[PDB]
């Protein structure tokens, strides 16, 4: 609603020249690009006060920007590399407010290698308890999305063919299947509860939809198994009397 | 234009708490400080500061800065569970944002009434995880022992119509040795958990 960016997750290989995009729909003219990395917070990368202009901020080595436009601030690391996965959030603010800086909603990427190891995630949901039924007149459906990598995935919950949030709680944070190795692929779990006379109508659809980002079209694949492109998975369950 | 200093690190409270955010700064050609709400990666601009001795209200939350002590408050009343971020302090020294390492606040809800039990929940299709639930907030989930084995965080969930806060936790794995009766045994569960047959 405020700023906006690229893709909200992007997996690339080292070597290869990454796009990112920061389009706003403010009419601000100052944009900032940062990144985001555990323990040392937000870093600015360059800044632009107005169209065409630009400047250095703090860590600009291994980044380029443009500002072609007044909406957008597009920054381009020549020749990724593994240290340059990160969050990267743009912000821009007006004029005469230079520091009230308004933040989109970030680009996580991930630099590998190669791409060998990305997967999609299995998804699979599991139906309400009896025994919690009859306890709490309440229903929690679990929603399982497993065997994925990198943890790129957004997970939602559609219920008669619209997505709710209320009710829902989604695990923060991943688990790895392998805590044991460096590239171990992820597990997410959700949570929705509805009231048991809403469950227990069978004609209530629930569906989990799990939004993985993977490859895109042009990624290249050559491994026997299906290329993990980009793609939602999902699974569902009707209420039951 | 060196530094920013937040205090406390972090804060763990139930709903309806007051919590006190504080910054200090040391920067020099200060111009401005500003406080932001940052949930999960992206932050969101809450407060400019200027002028001291001047309050800023958006609703439960507030924040006022004293030029003289160098340093703001962000108060926030009644906190809710939706107010659980790291707050970030930043200075403004006419060139670029000087920012704060962050507070993490997280609020729990206060489960009136905890009805802590472990249910067997099967999948839709053809194996089957167990669902801890209904435990009050002060109660810690383990993580796993086994490797074969998978826990999740404690997890609040609200239903909002029903004004109606729960926490849970997820247990699954395909073992046979797994069984919800086991599955949180790693955890110090309630005493009078049920435990469906």
């Amino acid at each position: 609603v405020k700023v906006t960016q690229s893709s909200r997750y992007l997996v690339k290989r080292t070597g290869e020249k990454v796009f990112l995009e920061c389009v706003q729909d403010m009419d601000h003219e100052n944009m900032f690009w940062y990144r985001q990395d555990p323990g040392l917070g937000l870093r600015l990368i360059y800044f632009s006060y107005d169209v065409k202009m630009k400047e250095k901020g703090d860590i600009p080595e291994g980044y380029s920007v443009s500002r072609e436009k007044k909406e957008r601030f597009s920054l381009i690391l020549e020749s990724a590399s593994t240290n340059q996965t990160s969050m990267y959030l743009c912000a821009s603010s007006p004029s005469g407010y230079q520091e009230t800086q308004y933040f989109g909603p970030g680009t996580r990427l991930l630099v590998l290698e190669d791409l060998k190891n990305v997967f999609p995630p299995e998804v699979a949901v599991f139906e309400p308890s009896e025994a919690e039924i009859s306890h709490t007149q309440k229903a929690t459906l679990v929603c399982l999305a497993t065997g994925f990598y990198p943890d790129h995935v957004e997970l939602s919950w559609w219920v008669n063919g619209k997505e709710v949030h209320s009710g829902v709680c989604t695990d923060p944070q991943p688990l790895k299947e392998q805590p044991a190795l460096n590239d171990s692929r992820y597990a997410l779990s959700s949570r929705l509860r509805v009231s048991a006379t809403f469950w227990q109508n069978p004609r209530n659809h629930f569906r989990c939809q799990v939004q993985f980002y993977g490859l895109s079209e042009n990624d290249e694949w050559t491994q026997d198994r299906a290329k993990p492109v980009t793609q939602i998975v999902s699974a569902e369950a009707w209420g039951r009397a | 234009e060196d530094k920013v200093v937040q205090s406390p690190l972090s804060l763990v409270v139930h709903e309806g708490d007051t919590v006190t955010l504080n910054c200090s700064y040391e920067v020099t050609n200060f111009r401005s400080l500003l406080w932001y709400k940052q949930e999960k990666k992206a932050p969101t601009f809450l407060f400019m500061l200027t002028s001291s001795g001047i309050e800023k209200k958006s609703g439960r939350l507030s924040s006022i800065l004293d030029k003289k002590e160098l340093s703001s408050i962000l108060n926030i009343t009644a906190t809710q569970t939706g107010d659980s971020a790291i707050y970030l302090c930043a200075a403004y020294n006419t060139d670029k944002l000087i920012f704060g390492t962050g507070t993490r606040l997280q609020v729990f809800p206060n489960i009136q009434n905890p009805d802590p039990a472990v249910y067997q929940l099967r999948d839709s299709k053809s194996k089957s995880v167990c669902l801890f639930t209904d435990f009050d907030s002060q109660t810690n989930v383990s993580q796993s022992k086994d490797s074969d084995v998978y826990i999740t965080d404690k997890c609040v969930l609200d239903m909002r119509s029903m004004d109606f806060k729960s926490n849970s936790a997820v247990a699954w794995s395909n073992k046979s040795d797994f069984a919800c009766a086991n599955a949180f045994n790693n955890s110090i569960i309630p005493e009078d958990t049920f435990f469906p047959s």
